[PDB]
């Protein structure tokens, strides 16, 4: 009995390795935008620019 | 004749004072004292100083 209950809990083991697959996923793109984002604010600190280009 | 000639001449160097801008900004007409361009990632600026030729 206690080595067919093992099964659930390596069900378990994967399905949460899925769920950190997905939220790895979705931090590739975070991570990207917030690269870009550091990029457009470092460029807009910068006082030569026109209006426009801040905008 | 001389006088005229010298009134025309200060005309033209304020024109051309006035023109002195790039995309709005300038280091010459005095419109501004100082443009701060990047110097590194974290945002420390390269001060250049205004330099007014009105």
């Amino acid at each position: 009995a206690t080595a067919s209950s093992l099964n659930s809990v390596k069900d378990s083991l994967q399905r949460g390795q899925s769920t950190i697959d997905v939220a790895l996923a979705a931090g590739d793109t975070i991570t990207d935008l917030l690269t870009k984002m550091k990029e457009k604010a470092l460029a807009a600190s910068d006082t030569s620019l026109n209006t426009a280009s801040f905008n | 004749a001389l006088k005229a000639d010298f009134e025309s001449l200060r005309d033209q160097l304020q024109k051309a004072a006035t023109n002195a801008k790039f995309n709005g900004v300038s280091l010459a007409d005095g419109s501004t004292t100082k443009l701060s361009f990047l110097a590194n990632e974290d945002g420390s600026n390269f001060t250049v100083t205004a330099q007014t030729l009105s």
